[PDB]
RNA sequence: AAUAGUGGUGCUAGCAUUUGCUGGUUAUCCACUUCUUAGAGGGACUAUCGGUUUCAAGCCGAUGGAAGUUUGAGGCAAUAACA
């Protein structure tokens, strides 16, 4: 009836805090794991309800904390964003990096791919934007922003490559601009958040933009209409999203948990909420990275004390 | 054999009082911000700096401060029914709806001449 | 810097240290390690209702 | 990076020899920076949990960490009778 989500399985192998989890839309048995102790970890989903096995690689090649990591479809390769100013082209068998970058004068917050594998874009804490080349060229610098940038986004093309890319931001002024690639301009000014936006996904048709900062204000917006339909209340801290991609459940990972919703109507269906020993209780553990299956059949989480635990969407009894 | 100087002391709950809803409980984060609205000469000066202010930030979350705090302007008044009664306590259906005095300052009601539903009872010594 | 005496009076080796304001310096440090300066930040927005406007 | 060094290609001697382990040196030539040196930056803040105290300044454990005795050691800092 619903989507229970029972506990199948634990990892351990960093000594940060997760960054970006990530998965791979052909490959469902493998995960792609950055973490802030200057590591990057691919796994091995060995389906077992007692652990899952094998951190597959390791990929020693950086100074300072990692913000996020994204991969290919099948998984051919894979980037990595670290404070240094420093973006890496690894592939995904020996560990083998291929080319770093030279472009920015702070941390490289975000960057993401185009399914086309041509154009890298990276927002990065010097408010500026920057894309890149797959042979790693700059092409053009973006302005436009005043304070920091969290988080950006290319927008789901699945309407089969009518010239319609985009890019959706996160900033740090309160403010959420939309940016287009093929003739490189702002296309829409998102107003309503009254804090720091600490993260922004949209829905897998690329149709309903979610976004949601520091007061917990989950403002949706709509991809052409582009209006406030919900504003949700989160009441609390929200650190990242979570979109199911085959069904209709649009997720957020707060400091207090993790809640859950449905598109329509409004289904707070579980709070995902692990257990511990031993604190007093100022000093619970929370997650701050979460990731869903490539047939929204399993769902990650990592958190602060360097756990990842995963549950199965079945349904309920 | 480390206690920090008023230097440090001071200037962390200045910062505290200017930005108080861009700080966070994590160090590593703030420690890239100090640089970007103060001016900090050395580099050990801003480690230091941004050390306690984060060690001053979790008392926030626990009890109030020693500046000032707008929990006070709003949660405070959310403080409005600290415990706000359903029923006062100083209602006389609590006393059958018959005020309980002692002998002599029932003439005091009767002085000023009004009509009260009161009761009298003995007093000892 | 050691500059002798042209002076009626008095005669040893004299001696001079000099050590300059910073507020001007133009090479180098300008304040002392102590000196804190934190910036004022502006007035704000009052609420920001939502008024999303789609360029 | 012939005013540091390894990695090969060689001329070249041993070679148990038989694949091999030690050599061979100007220039046999190419490719390298880990070790080396010096510029530019980074990194530690007592961090994170558990005790203790007017729950305050702090002090003790803990696991991580190159580093947790001001992180180790120095330089620099004027009141005064040695006529």
């Amino acid at each position: 009836s619903n989507e229970v989500l029972v506990l199948r399985g634990t990892l351990e192998g960093h000594n940060g805090w997760v960054t970006s989890l990530a998965t791979s839309a052909g490959q469902p048995n493998l995960l792609l794991s950055a973490s802030r102790d200057k590591t990057l970890i691919s796994w091995k989903l060995t389906g077992d309800d007692q652990k899952f096995g094998v951190p597959v690689r390791s990929f020693k090649g950086h100074s300072h904390i990692v913000q996020d990591c994204t991969l290919t479809a099948d998984g051919a390769y894979a980037l990595s964003a670290s404070w240094d100013k420093t973006l890496r082209l690894w592939d995904v068998a020996t560990g083998e990096t291929y080319q770093r970058f030279v472009g920015h004068k702070s941390d490289v917050m975000s960057v993401d791919i185009d399914k086309k594998a041509s154009m890298i874009i990276s927002g990065s804490r010097d408010k500026t934007i920057k894309v890149w080349t797959i042979k790693g060229q700059c092409l053009a610098t973006l302005l436009g922003h005043n304070d920091w940038v969290s988080q950006v986004r290319v927008v789901p093309n699945e309407k089969a490559d009518d010239d319609s890319v985009t890019i959706i931001s996160a900033g740090n002024d309160k403010m959420v601009k939309a940016w287009n690639l093929n003739q490189f301009q702002i296309e829409a000014d998102f107003i309503g958040h009254n804090s720091n936006i600490n993260t922004l996904t949209a829905s897998p048709d690329g149709t309903l933009i979610a976004s949601a900062g520091k007061d917990g204000e989950i403002m949706l917006w709509n991809l052409a209409a582009k209006k406030a339909m919900y504003t949700l209340s989160a009441q609390d801290e929200v650190f990242s999203l979570a979109f199911s991609p085959n069904r209709y459940w649009l997720a957020a990972a707060t400091a207090t948990g993790i809640k859950v919703f449905s598109l329509d109507p409004q289904y707070l269906v579980d709070d995902l909420r692990p257990e511990f020993a031993g604190y007093s209780k100022a000093a619970e553990p929370h997650a701050v990275s979460l990731a869903w299956s490539a047939d929204g059949q399993t769902l990650f989480a990592g958190y602060t004390d360097n756990v990842i635990r995963v549950w199965q969407v079945m349904t309920a009894n | 054999g480390r206690v920090r100087t008023k230097t440090v002391k001071r200037a962390s709950k200045a910062l505290i009082e200017r930005y108080y809803p861009k700080l966070t409980l994590d160090f590593q984060t703030n420690k890239r911000l100090c640089d970007e609205i103060a001016t900090i000469q050395s580099k050990r000066l801003r480690n230091k700096i941004a050390g306690y202010t984060t060690h001053l930030m979790k008392r926030i979350q626990k009890g109030p401060v020693r500046g000032i705090s707008f929990k006070l302007q709003e949660e405070e008044r959310e403080r409005k029914d600290q415990y706000v009664p359903e029923v006062s306590a100083l209602d006389l259906s609590r006393s059958n709806g018959v005020l309980n005095v002692d002998n002599q300052t029932s003439d005091l009601v009767k002085s000023l001449g009004l009509k009260l539903p009161l009761s009298v009872i003995n007093v000892s010594a | 810097a050691t500059r002798h005496v042209l002076m009626r009076q008095g005669v040893l080796g004299i001696k001079v240290k000099i050590m300059r304001d910073p507020a001007k310096s133009r090479t180098g440090p300008k304040a002392l390690p102590d000196a804190v300066t934190i910036i004022e930040p502006k007035e704000e927005e009052p609420i920001l209702a939502p008024s999303v406007k789609d360029y």
